[PDB]
């Protein structure tokens, strides 16, 4: 079963604990491997693992957390974008880092939001 | 022609254009609009499959006359009732989705978005091209929203009352309805 | 007994509809989807679906979408039966043809945040 | 229950979610158990059939069906509704063998988000 | 112990069980006998039991159905109104019956009335 | 350790079980010593203790019922008083009573009030 | 003054009459019941119980003028308050609770109801009044409705911040919202 | 595990959370919180914590918070780091010392009241 790593960088993890799911369209082809603190700028920093199998995916991939159903817990999904033909593209190596993110969502902000 | 990208292109284009002026015409009457409805949008949409979609299976039974007539009524009903949001016309816009050649199957999706700053995130509106088998002119006929359809409700809510009040029940409901009302716009 | 339809249908979205789940037409089950699989040509997901014999009268021009019930229950798939009319459009539903028309699946989240904001 | 029971019929169009016995009760007291559902293989809608209790045996044919949900996660049960009744008028009763009219349908959470402001 | 039987008429029991508390205030001082139909109307009728310690009570008081926290059982909630100098008030004596309904309440009716 | 206890009325229980702890700024002092009710108007009464190290409480002060979480428990809670020179002032001695307080509240009709 | 529920009926219906009355002028003019409201409802009123239980624990520290100006400003805020909080009008008709006599008491809760049939069903006011120490003059400061209260939430909610601005903060706050 | 060191906080009102619970940072866990009680001078409560001696380096101008976990869960204390800055803020957390700003719970029971009204 032949893999290899990845690295990114968040703003808030959220509820999301370590080992779990990564999913694209609708499957599972991955697994997260472990998560730690910068210890310069305090930033969570999560690294990744994902099957070989699958090589010929953009450098323009976006990456979110989402929830299960009301009250399941978390998994990361991501997504595929356009390709152009060969100019400011590539293949994701064996150490490239990922760029684009985004956040969790917590329960009491969205309730502050809505009143106030 | 053929391409239906190039359709869907145009009519963005003529859309927005002409259109933009009709700020001191939209206070007025909002009649004369069901005409600008009709000159663009009309010449590219299907109500052949609209009608036999929603219509179900009660059509291995019909009469010429009562079919004609319900599609009359269903014409000026989507003439009508299409095209009232509109009302929100203050300025966004529009991006397409990346062009991907193919033009081996019939039915395909495309996309497009809206953007309008200071105020809520951008939409997702969807379309459903099929092209023709009597010659190949493609054409529109569904539309989809953030997974909400706008035809399934119609094939899922007016159920058992074509099963009893009868087809000319829904003419008459029909017809009712296509005065129903003028929009506050 | 056992004699069965299979057939194929795409997607882009799928939710958390695992294997062996039910198809329903009009409320009552009438076999389950066969298997689930991935696309190395574009990254997206097929699946294989079978049926019973003695319904085999469902005109083309059907549709097919996902929903879930209750609450808190486990997702499955809703058919609806089309019709017919000469000329416009034909074929009964022969051993190996894929089923035409789709819809997209529905994920939480989205329009919560969507509206009410 | 060795009690005597008649049958009777009814037809739906969208059952949702009801199942293999379950009891019909009038007014908020179980009186029978449904009997056997089937699809019918001609215009593709479903049908049911359905037991009462022959103590029970006065009412009036302008009546009516419904579906309802239990507690918020419970399960479903039919539910009766007796009409009215006028003298000298005809309006006959439900002598076995006959299938009363009018029904309703189920809810499911998906055409609510739907019919809201679509 | 020694306690005494009332009659109830009512129009719709909801979910109701059999022997579940009948309770004045906040504290619990009956419980439910049995229910059957009227071979008459077809209207439900309602046996309770009141424990005989207190008496001096008005023959004007309401009787109304109540849930329980959020998701629990259900219960007999009554009310006690004033009392007149002997006008038109008299004590119940044992075999009479209560004078007034309340129906509970179920879930799409209150749909129906929202959305119409 | 030597307490003391202090009686009070109220209007309705509200499914406020006997024993139960009470709180004074979301710390956890007493209990409740018991509940009963009244022979003479009909309303239930509840008698509480208190540690005596606390004991300064001026007596204006004020007791509340409500429910912790979305649907645990439920509880008293205290307000402590405010301090009055010149007027009324009464240091909280052994065998007095509390004065005015406040009714619990059921959701049956805020919902009713809510559609109309 | 000596029976209290003769002052509440004898005021209530007092108020309910001046308001119908005078209500073409109402509509005349929508920046003039405020004085109407201090003139007949607020004589009737107590004020030092409001501030004594709004502010609460920092008052063994206090300065005379400072808390001279707070009962000034409280004043003002709470005839605005109850005078934009008046503007519900449609018409309905009030009843008052049936009468019990006591005597021996000091705090004595009491109700009164509301209703117009067509538009919606009633609702359940009450009040709280309280006789004095020192005269026996019975008096009211308080009000409730449903289960929530008008006085708890004050005190629950304008917390910290007088514990770090200051009283002269919470002063100047008052003083801002005198216009709204 | 390895040495520690504690600080001070008050509040106003601490809802339900109890004795031992972790103080979170950004989303991961570095350290519990010693004891609550309150104060018998003018009724207020106050907690001591601790915090891990790896971290060693806090800007004072930072601030605690409350909040519930999923939709009924524990309660844990989440903390928030300001920013640094030369010759203006400079107060770096040595030790016996207490943070300044706080903020407090929230109880269901009093949104009711405090709108929708």
């Amino acid at each position: 079963e032949p893999t290899y790593t990845l690295y990114a960088t968040f703003d808030n993890i959220g509820g999301l604990k370590a080992r779990s799911p990564v999913s694209i369209g609708g499957v599972v082809v991955g697994r997260v491997a472990d998560i730690t603190l910068d210890p310069k700028t305090y930033l969570p920093r999560v690294t990744l693992e994902i099957e070989q199998r699958y090589n010929h995916i953009p450098d323009t991939s976006s990456l979110s957390i989402r929830t299960s159903g009301l009250l399941g817990e978390q998994y990361l999904a991501l997504n595929v974008g356009f390709e152009d033909p060969e100019l400011g593209t590539a293949i994701l190596k064996d150490g490239d880092t990922i760029q684009d993110t985004k956040s969790a969502m917590v329960l009491e902000d969205l309730i502050g939001q809505f009143l106030y | 022609q053929t391409n239906p990208y190039k359709l869907m292109d145009e009519a963005a284009q003529k859309t927005f254009d002409r259109l933009k002026n009709e700020q001191p015409q939209i206070r007025a009457n909002p009649d004369y609009l069901r005409t600008i409805v009709d000159q663009e949008l009309l010449p590219y949409v299907q109500v052949k499959y609209a009608g036999a979609l929603v219509l179900g299976q009660y059509y291995k039974s019909a009469t010429p006359a009562q079919r004609e007539a319900y599609f009359a009524a269903f014409r000026e009903y989507l003439k009508q009732a299409y095209g009232q949001a509109l009302a929100m016309y203050h300025g966004q816009t529009y991006q397409i989705a990346p062009e991907q050649p193919l033009g081996d199957k019939t039915i395909v999706p495309i996309r497009v978005t809206i953007i309008d700053p200071n105020g809520r995130p951008p939409v997702r509106l969807d379309f459903q091209w099929r092209k023709n088998s009597q010659t190949g002119n493609w054409q529109a006929y569904d539309m989809i929203a953030e997974g909400v359809s706008m035809i399934t409700t119609k094939q899922n809510e007016w159920g058992t009352l074509l099963r009893t009040k009868g087809i000319d029940g829904l003419t008459a409901q029909l017809k009712s309805i296509s005065q129903q009302k003028i929009t506050l716009e």
